[PDB]
């Protein structure tokens, strides 16, 4: 009918601890198809972790076998993934995917569950205005530093300024996230007209409206 | 280890043109069963990978005929007769012949446009951040093409690479350009040890780098 697989994970895990993910499937039987586990991170791309075949036996990526465990309950249409001793680079999107019988290719994938391995605590961002040095378009910026977890939402002039904006992917710095956003407007509109960076961080329930003011030599 | 090498890794294309992606394995993918478990996946932003071709040349359900796979042993090729907007994304070859199963690094099929020089802007640490004891020097290199670019930081004329964090945006859906942010993170004391801060961008659009600087004064 509609072969679906759905992962259910913790989201955030602390390093050295374990990661348990349950893959619930429908539209097909686990007694008829194997189920693979694959993860994706920017640093290692797509990595195959292991699989539990329709018959119940498993196969693991040797690089993970020392801390990976895959099992299942055919009656409940559930496949269980458990990996111990998590480390920072285990941060990634984890997927379960159906094995297409004798083709040995993943054909139906779950949407995946994002896992972040971190010891950080919820922390609001420090917001800093980026105005050009004291010494036609003009580009202004906003630095959002030291927050956790992702995401934060950066807008300009409460969303009234949406064109010419570039909000960059956050990078990890000292267990905390940092990102920047730039906005380019006609030099005739700034600083004659106000330009403000608006930062919202849902997790910490904080918002910061930082006005970009010119520097003074 | 079994290595899957895709070439090219980045493939700019104009809609309507033909595209060809190579995937070579460090060892034959001909399985002992006589079958060759070499498959191709296409992954679009935010989505899970989707099966395109299985067992070298079999088009999966719903895959248009403009997609064709060929090859044998260690050499395989995926061809798109006439690229359409919905074909843009990242293509992965995958082998299910030898455990651990492995993926290629992925080939990014992106929209081609005329080369464009980046608009570079440098920003000194805000007074607010300095008050906090930190000093981030930010540099925006916006709307350039192709994505290949080199950014160098120079403090009082000396190249500095430690403490530099870069972030790149994905291809702009509107003008097909790329943008990047580079930040030189320093302690307030390190910042005060020098005066001249420079952000230098080297891009194929010019034989000479674009230089933006400011003096701590």
């Amino acid at each position: 009918e509609v072969q679906l697989l759905e992962e259910s994970g913790p989201g955030l895990v602390q390093p050295s601890q374990s990661l348990s993910i349950t893959c619930t499937v429908s539209g097909f039987s686990l007694t008829s198809y194997g189920v693979h586990w694959v993860r994706q991170s920017p640093g290692k791309g797509l990595e195959w972790l292991g699989v539990i075949w329709s018959g119940g036996s498993t196969d693991y990526n040797a690089a993970f076998i020392s801390r990976l465990s895959i099992s299942k309950d055919n009656s409940k249409s559930q496949v269980f993934f458990k990996m111990n001793s998590l480390q920072a680079d285990d941060t990634a999107i984890y997927y379960c995917a159906r094995n297409r019988g004798y083709s040995y290719a993943m054909d139906s994938w779950g949407q995946g569950t994002s896992v972040t391995v971190s010891s950080a605590k919820t922390t609001p961002p420090s917001v800093y205005p980026l105005a050009p040095g004291s010494a036609s378009m003009v580009t202004l910026g906003c630095l959002v530093k030291g927050y956790f977890p992702e995401p934060v939402t950066v807008t300009w002039n409460s969303g009234s300024l949406s064109s010419g904006v570039h909000t960059f992917p956050a990078v990890l710095q000292s267990d905390l996230y940092t990102l920047s956003s730039s906005v380019t407007v006609p030099s005739s509109t700034w600083p004659s007209e106000t330009v403000t960076c608006n930062v919202a961080h849902p997790a910490s329930s904080t918002k910061v409206d930082k006005k970009i003011v010119p520097r003074d030599c | 280890e079994l290595v899957m090498t895709q070439s090219p890794l980045s493939l700019p294309v104009s809609l309507g043109d033909q595209a060809s992606i190579s995937c070579r394995s460090s060892q034959s993918l001909v399985h002992s069963s006589g079958n060759t478990y070499l498959h191709w996946y296409l992954q679009k932003p935010g989505q899970s990978p989707k099966l395109l071709i299985y067992k070298v040349s079999n088009r999966f359900s719903g895959v248009p005929d403009r997609f064709s796979g060929s090859g044998s042993g260690t050499d395989f090729t995926l061809t798109i007769s006439r690229v359409e907007a919905e074909d843009l994304g990242v293509y992965y070859c995958f082998q299910g012949s030898h455990v651990p199963l492995t993926f290629g690094a992925g080939t990014k099929l992106e929209l081609k446009r005329a080369d464009a020089a980046p608009t570079v802007s440098i920003f000194p640490p805000s007074s607010e951040q300095l008050t906090s004891g930190g000093a981030s020097v930010v540099c925006f290199l916006n709307n350039f093409y192709p994505k290949d670019i080199n950014v160098k930081w120079k403090i009082d004329g000396s190249e500095r690479q430690n403490g530099v964090l870069n972030s790149w945006t994905d291809q702009d859906s509107k003008d097909s350009t790329y943008s990047m942010s580079s930040t030189l993170t320093l302690t307030k004391d390190e910042y005060e040890r020098h005066n001249s801060y420079t952000c230098e961008a080297t891009h194929k659009t010019s034989t000479s780098p674009i230089v933006k600087s400011f003096n701590r004064n």
